[PDB]
């Protein structure tokens, strides 16, 4: 729910929005525009980041935009005074002859 | 003595070498009953293979120690590293002849001790300086500041409550008029056992031997399932035995002067039995410490350096003065008993609430 | 000084290398070193089957075994869209709750050896043995376990498990306060824990803290409740909570949730009847090995399933979950393979062990031990 | 120099020196859960010369390398190792150990007989502790020299000659 | 504060008092459930025939590899199983097995069933890849134990019960509660 505010910016800067139909979403960024996205997320009360992990998609059976590929899961603890249960992906891939991303 | 037996250069001799490996063999078999005693504390079968009872199994202890490397690392000079446990040992053997056994003359007729002086006390507190010396050398003979740090912690503890042990002293000197043992038992005698008459003393006095060397305020770092001791770790084979073995012996000579002090070692006017009732006092104590020493906890000396110094030391020659004070005008001795037996009273309905 | 605290030390036994920044006679910061063991379970499990890949999950967790079992069969399930029995699911929550305990006594039991009075331990561990038992009984294993299949578990549980259960359950609410007793009152408890162990709420969240150490700090944070997965909606439950990150709080906090659990292992026992114990689909389960004497698709199947191992379908999956150590889940990459094309581990303990040199801020040195005790760490997590 | 080379004191000191065995147990792996277990609480270990179980080479010669290892552990262990008397056993507790159970990988070491020599293999991971009484009961009786191999070899009382000691 | 002190040595001083719990070793024989996982036996039909075709099923089980099979196929007028295909090697290395008994589970003969053996531990790496011969429901300890009963002269034993035998075990008798 938290999540919706970001969704619909998400959605309104186009960016893919990925789903499994085990209700796990992920969000296409590309890398430039992360960081200060993802400033905004925890302004907007995200309140933990749970996740990084690195993908290696070197060899896979279906074509990849990129080859390494980050993913970062954001969750908002509503056991917390804040929070509402909003968990979340975000994906980011990653050119490999850059393997730069600046920090969170 | 000025009313007291004498005996052979020879015969003190034999007393002195029968008492050294007495306590030798007593060292050994203390063991054995410490393994199996807690074992059983915490519900448990021990040594019992090798025995029966695993009699045997020190032996077998000893014969390991020695056949080894016993060597001096680099860094580390020669003679202070053979010297540092040495002098502990020696120190720990000598002081335990001064004190009795049984009434005079009475070990077959002959003299229940090995020595007897006639200044008991300051014997007492005199070699209570010289483990102490032991300790911090061992310290920095090993050559590691990470040993020596701990040593320093060890020995400035132990140190300042040896101090308190000063200042329990003299207060049956007080009432005895006198410091030689054999008086001061005898002043129980007649009167009674010495705790009654000041059971704050007995106490403070109590708390204060804990505070010795006997794996008892449990930390210190102490060596043996914790951060070490810098005694230890930096040792090997017998020089390391006989630490621990030092360490032991510290915790009986405590726990025989305890009774030396508070009861007469043998007095009891119901019966005689000389020796059933020296091992009878040592037994209680030495239960009631290692009762202590397992149900109770390491202690940061930190937290002891403020507990002892801060109050349990004033307090204690704050009751002695008040003795004094009493003992100086020479008043009824019946004045203290009300209070002594008042303050443990005071001090024990304390405990609940 | 730079003080270099090695592997295997003293009885504390992470690989732990720690440089600590002292003033010499106090802690300023530790630069804690480690990573002087791991295997890379994440790889090694590609090259390995997802059925094989259960021989990993408790291999990696000395404590509460079944949890990351549990964690990584969740995740396999949901993602092929398996269920489970209703009697299996009682079982595993029973398994589960009994695998904490198990862990809780190891915690409080080392939290003893570590550094205060050593004895309790030993008392401690006879109820482990009894746990231990248990878990023999019916898995035939001390620990690690396998009962736990796809589908449900493998195969029904003793009649012996009746008896020994309720028995055990009787015993220790009294042993439990009995232990709680030792801490409490001793007023040199409180002199060794209540000032230690400090860190904000909000520092928690920052550097990472799971449950039990932000429940540790009274912050309510059961994933069990927030994102309550099998059964536990249906179960009452409390839970247990401190109010102050120190190692005081942590330590009964544990004492608390113990008493739940077994609240929930009397509920379970309610629940509990008849049932099959896996799934009875036999495409994505093995099928009983009564009826290979029957049927060839039974014998294809049966072959087929212990071989080559089914193929999932195409997916990446992630289920949270609480386990005793905190946050656990497992990020789940499958290309459709016999094996994953990536297994990420999300281990809490290690994610908890970030928020060392902020713990041990200014510490005073013989104080910074108890300190990293009273967090827990369970190698594997950091080793991996 | 170490009490042999006459009838009584060879078979004194070997009564010595195996009824004494001092543990010092290299866990770092649930081997070390189990071995706490191994101590206390169901069986003892006192009335096979235990009071050591904890850690100082200071203290001990019985050498426990319990669990599955890494490559950063190998020069660590030998150091530990060497930093014991002369005289030492080499146990080799558990599978994990033993031969690296179930992992094949550039991380970890396998076959941790590499490190430092044997004397004694004790299979299973997790074993039951009452298996590694069976080995040390083995341990002993080796040492004693009252032991083969499966060919009916005979062997030195020591792990302590395989590869150089100190 | 002070009162628990006390009450902490009454607790423990009951149970000083009490006579303890634990069970020596080998001097009782350790309690064990049906379920527990053994050194493998193999097993055979009361037709004096062994249940494995060298199945081999185990093999891919096994994550450790823990298992060298030579298949064979059976003699036709005299075959060691009834089947036409058996295990003309049959090795595990016990020093990296994984006892996995997903291998019983995948085993079709029931050869394989855990045994409750644990009393294994020498000296030597190559000995303890136990072969075929020991790895039966027929012989009469571990590999060191049998050993050593030869030299020394002196008979068995194996220091474990369990309530009863495990149904999969169906041929070998122990010790149980009765036995040693
Ligand atoms: S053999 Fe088993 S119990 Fe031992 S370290 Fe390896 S995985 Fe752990
Ligand atoms: S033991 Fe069983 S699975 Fe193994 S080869 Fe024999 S019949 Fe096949």
């Amino acid at each position: 729910m938290r999540l919706e505010r970001v969704l619909e910016e998400a959605r309104a800067k186009g960016y893919p929005i990925e789903d499994n139909g085990l209700g796990n979403l992920w969000v296409v960024l590309p890398r430039e525009r992360f960081k200060e996205e993802m400033a905004h997320y925890k302004a907007m009360g995200f309140n933990f980041l749970a996740d990084i992990v690195g993908l290696d998609y070197l060899t896979y059976p279906d074509p990849r935009p990129e080859r390494f590929a980050v993913v970062y899961e954001l969750v908002s603890l509503p056991g917390w005074k804040d929070g509402d249960g909003s968990r979340f992906f975000v994906r980011v891939y990653v050119p490999e002859e850059d393997p730069r991303l600046p920090t969170v | 003595t000025w009313s007291y037996p004498v005996d052979p250069y020879w015969m003190v001799a034999l007393k002195a070498l029968l008492v050294v490996v007495g306590l030798l063999t007593a060292f050994a078999f203390m063991t054995l009953i410490e393994r199996r005693l807690l074992a059983r504390f915490q519900v448990r079968m021990g040594p019992n293979r090798v025995g029966p009872f695993g009699l045997l199994q020190p032996l077998a202890d000893a014969i390991k120690s020695i056949f080894k490397e016993d060597i001096v690392v680099a860094q580390a000079d020669r003679f202070l590293f053979v010297l540092a446990p040495l002098i502990s040992v020696v120190f720990a053997l000598l002081a335990f002849g001064l004190i009795p056994f049984g009434p005079p003359g009475s070990f077959f007729g002959y003299q229940p001790w090995v020595i007897n002086l006639d200044l008991g006390i300051l014997y007492l507190f005199a070699v209570s300086e010289l483990a102490v010396y032991g300790i911090f050398l061992s310290g920095w003979a090993s050559g590691s500041k990470y040993s020596l740090l701990g040593s320093l912690r060890s020995s400035a503890s132990l140190i300042s409550y040896e101090l308190g042990l000063g200042l329990a002293l003299l207060a049956p000197v007080l009432l005895v008029g006198s410091l030689n043992l054999n008086d001061i038992v005898n002043w129980q005698k007649e009167h009674g056992w010495l705790f009654l008459y000041a059971f704050p003393a007995f106490l403070v006095y109590l708390i204060a031997s804990m505070a010795e060397a006997a794996r008892t305020p449990f930390d210190l770092p102490e060596a043996e399932q914790e951060l070490v001791g810098g005694y230890h770790t930096e040792y090997s084979s017998i020089k390391w035995a006989l630490f621990q073995m030092a360490e032991y012996i510290h915790f009986i000579t405590a726990s025989a002067l305890i009774p030396t002090l508070f009861l007469g070692g043998w007095t009891m006017p119901v019966l005689e039995v000389p020796y059933l009732w020296m091992f009878l006092k040592i037994a209680f104590f030495l239960f009631f410490f290692i009762w202590i020493r397992a149900t109770w906890f390491r202690l940061r000396y930190d937290q002891l350096l403020r507990f002892g110094w801060g109050f349990l030391f004033p307090l204690a020659l704050l009751w002695f003065l008040v003795t004094a004070l009493v003992v100086a005008l020479d008043l009824p001795r019946t004045y203290l008993l009300y209070l002594s037996a008042l303050s443990f009273l005071v001090l024990l309905g304390a405990v609940l609430y | 000084m730079t003080l270099n605290v090695g592997p295997q030390h003293p009885s504390t036994h992470g690989v732990l290398r720690l440089m600590v920044t002292l003033s010499g006679e106090e802690v300023l910061e530790v630069v804690p070193h480690i990573g002087y063991l791991h295997t890379g379970f994440e790889k090694t499990m590609e090259h390995r089957t997802y059925l094989q890949n259960i021989t990993y999950t408790p291999r990696m967790d000395y404590l509460h075994s079944f949890a990351h079992d549990l964690a990584y069969a969740l995740a396999v399930e949901k993602l092929l869209g398996a269920v489970v029995p209703p009697r299996a699911e009682t079982i595993r929550v029973i398994l589960n709750e009994l695998s904490r305990l198990a862990s809780h006594l190891v915690f409080l039991g080392t939290g003893l050896l570590d550094l205060g009075a050593l004895t309790p331990f030993f008392y401690a561990f006879r109820e482990r043995e009894t746990i231990l038992d248990l878990f023999e009984w019916v898995t035939g294993q001390r620990f690690h376990h396998n009962y736990i299949r796809i589908g449900g578990v493998k195969e029904d549980l003793p009649e012996e498990f009746v008896p020994e259960l309720k028995k055990l359950l009787e015993v220790l609410p009294h042993r439990i306060d009995e232990y709680e007793a030792l801490f409490a009152e001793s007023p040199i408890f409180y002199e060794r824990a209540r000032g230690v162990g400090v860190i904000p709420p909000e520092v928690a969240i920052d550097l990472g803290l799971t449950g039990g150490s932000l429940r540790a700090s009274g912050v309510n944070y059961d994933v069990r409740k927030a994102y309550p997965y099998s059964g536990y909606e249906t179960y009452t439950f409390d839970v247990p909570l401190g109010e102050r990150g120190d190692v005081f709080d942590r330590m009964l906090v544990r004492i608390r949730e113990m008493r739940e659990s077994v609240k929930i292992i009397k509920q379970a026992l309610e629940r509990l009847e008849p049932g099959p114990v896996r799934d009875p689909n036999p495409q994505i389960t093995p099928p009983p090995r009564h009826l290979l004497e029957t049927s060839m698709e039974a014998v294809i199947y049966h072959f087929k399933h212990y071989t080559e191992g089914f193929h999932p379908p195409k997916g990446e999956v992630y289920v949270p979950t609480e386990s005793a150590r905190g946050e656990l889940g497992y990020y789940i990459v499958s290309d459709g393979g016999s094996m994953p094309y990536r297994v990420k581990v999300r281990a809490p303990s290690f994610v908890n062990l970030q928020s060392l040199p902020y713990a041990c801020k200014g510490e005073q040195v013989p104080d910074m031990v108890a300190i990293i005790a009273s967090l827990d760490p369970v190698m594997g997590d950091v080793d991996r | 120099r170490e009490g042999i080379l006459f009838t009584t004191l060879e078979k004194l000191v070997a009564w010595g020196r195996s009824n004494s065995l001092w543990p010092a147990t290299f866990g770092l792996a649930c081997c070390a859960i189990e071995m706490m277990a191994s101590t206390d609480a169901r069986n003892d270990l006192a009335r096979f010369g235990s009071e050591v179980f904890r850690a100082s080479p200071r203290q001990a010669d019985v050498m426990i390398v319990a669990g599955r290892l890494s490559k950063k552990m190998a020069p660590v262990m030998r150091r530990v190792w060497e930093q014991m008397p002369d005289p030492k056993w080499v146990i080799s507790m558990g599978a994990c150990a033993s031969s690296g159970g179930m992992f094949n990988n550039y991380a970890i070491v396998q076959n941790v007989d590499s490190v430092v020599p044997v004397d004694v293999y004790v299979p299973g991971c997790p074993p039951r502790p009452e298996a590694l009484i069976y080995a040390v009961m083995q341990l002993q009786k080796k040492v004693r020299g009252q032991a083969y191999n499966e060919r009916g070899e005979r062997l030195p009382p020591v792990a302590a000659w395989k590869r150089t000691r100190g | 504060t002070l009162k628990a002190l006390a009450q902490s040595l009454g607790i423990t001083l009951k149970y000083l008092f009490s006579k303890p719990v634990t069970v020596p070793y080998p001097d009782a024989p350790v309690a064990l459930k049906p379920r527990f996982h053994g050194r493998h036996v193999l097993t055979r039909h009361p037709n004096g025939l062994e249940k494995c075709i060298g199945c081999s099923l185990c093999a891919a089980a096994c994550p450790a590899y823990a298992i060298y099979v030579e298949p064979a196929e059976n003699d036709p007028e005299n075959p060691v199983s009834a089947g036409e295909r058996y295990a003309k090697v049959y090795e595990i290395n016990m020093l990296r097995c994984i006892f996995c008994g997903l291998c019983e589970e995948a085993c079709p003969t029931g050869a394989i069933v855990l045994g409750y053996d644990f009393e294994m531990a020498d000296y030597e790496y190559s000995d303890l890849v136990y072969g075929k011969e020991d790895m039966l429901v027929d012989v009469v300890g571990t590999k060191p134990q049998r050993r050593e009963a030869k030299r020394t002269g002196k008979p068995v034993k194996v220091g474990y019960v369990v309530p009863y035998v495990r149904p999969e075990l169906e041929g070998f008798k122990a010790p149980t509660e009765g036995g040693k």
